[PDB]
């Protein structure tokens, strides 16, 4: 790409000198530290005008009504969707010997990949229900990201075997280059497979509520719950 | 302008209107005072259908002018829509409809921009600048919506 | 003049079905309603409301309520509603006001011949002394209120273009001299010069979450006029004390 | 796909956003999360400015992007309501009249098609320019509302 679009660029117009930021400059972490909804909603709605940014705002709001008052924010590196399921998934294995088990089986089974090793050794942290060590696993963008790596090649392996539309969509709906975005479908095919459910939080501009898609049926109780803000995905700290 | 919109039931409402306003505004107007959704009204004036498209200055509606609700034609065909998770949306299409034209009513009854849909027949994904006579997509037939809503 | 099919009242067939349009002299609504609570209005017009539109159309009539009273007359939409809905709140401010009924009188004296003229006068005179009665027996006749309306625009018409710009130059655009034409928001701005008094037009807005008000002469003063423009269309808030 | 944007004062700030989002858009979210007014907005991306009518996929934008907020010689003319009121605008000899009524709506909140606009006697019509009509610096319009209604 073009030398002045590339992070971390200088360059000058009109007689001033302008250097584009990247994620390794600001420092954001590939999945943020606990954070309250209402900070979060100061953070990006401090002076809230706009119709769409009013909806969005109130649907934030009512999200952490029903589900939780805090979440994680996710690097927009192109894999939120696969990171802010292995945020999700990752609440839902600490202290799950048998959910981590069945994960370990269907890692084992894949085609090799670089972050396989890293992430089986990960969950083998958690047979021992260990929040410090969650919140450890969640703090390195190392590991999150090779989890998050790891969902997007385990999707697209997988996935096709569940028939239709899979087998015929597996490419467009997740794409196997690293960075490239991933449709809302492939969190219901991994909810299908591993045998959980999830919900996902549809934010509208062009309604006032929000809709939600749960997988993979329209009942049952959620044991993930993923927001999608614009073509960017969070993850909801679920409350008990 | 102040119109005059008669229900199937014979009940008379009042509208306030304005001559740029289209039929598919009016029928949301009728809704918010009469709760009949658009999708189940058709409207004639002087004995002539009035098309979602166009405006009302376009059928020389003025004031006092009387729009009568009337029963959808027989013969129409119902389709059906599935969701990934088994949901089963009800529409009422005709064989010259556009795929694109089915995706605006998908959006009608859930709320999902057209674009970002996906409509699969006979494990083919269907094009929006085709018809359902096109694809030989016949009544009580059923296709598949399968979500975009991509992100990253 | 217009096809049969479209007329009030007309008659005609659709798919072995027959259809009878309807009018304002068939479905009884008279040129200014009984006085009307909002919330009563607002659960006739959007009880089932759901589109943008309606929603705030419905809050800001609320909120018109709150600032400016709780009642309003509800305007036929015969074309005259502008007139119709000034002629009421104007009528309010006549009644016991024998120096404002001077001051409309002696207009209403040097104004082109016209045959609502003289019931428009022999109105205002039972007015001189405070009588809300006689107020509610003006407002309730029909025959009474299309005179006051036809009257305003009349008087809009030959007093109006007196001001200067921009009324001298869209007085024929601005305020049709045919009945039932309707008529320019600018209208009610020229007609308060005129007459002296101040009123605040209630723009509802589709577009914003909240109206706009648009208050005249001056846009500092206490109005003692309340319209509300309801898309093509005008109604008249009571004026709470 | 999420966006930086570097406001005047050396702040970075992210952004979710969508390809198809436009660049009116753009500054609409700016002035929700940091609240510059968009009027006061110039947005650049590698050197070229961008205008509100294009989207972030016309600009190639995209993931991890940075758009830089920076400084704007327009023509300063007035436009008077029927009550008085004063309204300030900046614009060129060559906008149309059109062009004009929608920066009065963007100050008032009124529709261009409700808008009557008057100089020296003369109503102006929405296809011709400002220099058409010899609108020059300090020039004074006359906005009259339509807003018919029976």
């Amino acid at each position: 790409l073009p030398v002045k679009e590339r992070p971390d660029a200088i360059y000058t117009f009109e007689g001033k000198t302008y250097e584009n930021t990247s994620f390794s400059k600001t420092g954001i972490p590939i999945v943020g530290q606990p954070l309250k909804m209402e900070a979060y909603v100061h953070k990006e709605y401090t002076h809230v005008t706009s119709l769409e940014g009013k909806r969005f705002k109130s649907q934030l709001e009512e999200a952490a009504k029903i589900y939780g008052e805090q979440l994680h924010e996710i690097q927009g590196d192109g894999n939120a969707l696969t990171t802010a399921f292995a945020t999700s998934f990752l609440y839902l294995l600490n202290g799950n010997a048998t959910l981590i088990a069945t994960f370990d089986n269907i890692l084992i089974g894949l085609d090799a990949h670089k972050n396989i090793p890293p992430v089986r050794q990960t969950i083998e942290k958690l047979k021992v229900k260990n929040d410090l060590e969650l919140k450890q696993i969640l703090a390195s963008n190392e590991t999150m990201f090779a989890f998050s790596s790891v969902i997007r090649h385990l999707a697209r392996q997988k996935l096709p075997e569940l028939g239709e539309p899979f087998s015929l969509l597996i490419d467009e709906m997740v794409p196997e280059e690293d960075g490239k975005e991933i449709e809302i479908a492939c969190i219901g095919g991994l909810c299908q497979l591993l045998n959980i459910c999830a919900d996902v939080i549809y934010l509208r501009k062009d309604y006032d509520t929000f809709k939600i898609e749960r997988y993979p049926n329209e009942t049952g109780k959620p044991d993930l719950v993923i927001l999608r803000k614009a073509a960017h995905f969070l993850s909801i700290i679920l409350d008990s | 302008m102040q119109i005059f919109v008669k229900t199937l039931t014979g009940k008379t409402i009042t509208l306030e209107v304005e001559p740029s306003d289209t039929i598919e505004n009016v029928k949301a107007k009728i809704q918010d005072k009469e709760g009949i959704p658009p999708d189940q009204q058709r409207l004639i004036f002087a004995g002539k259908q009035l098309e979602d498209g166009r405006t009302l200055s376009d059928y020389n509606i003025q004031k006092e002018s009387t729009l009568h609700l009337v029963l959808r034609l027989r013969g129409g065909m119902q389709i059906f829509v599935k969701t990934l998770t088994g949901k089963t949306i009800t529409l009422e299409v005709e064989p010259s409809d556009t795929i694109e034209n089915v995706k605006a009513k998908i959006q009608d009854k859930e709320g999902i921009p057209p674009d970002q849909q996906r409509l699969i027949f006979a494990g083919k994904q269907l094009e929006d600048g085709r018809t359902l006579s096109d694809y030989n997509i016949q009544k009580e037939s059923t296709l598949h919506l399968v979500l975009r809503l991509r992100g990253g």
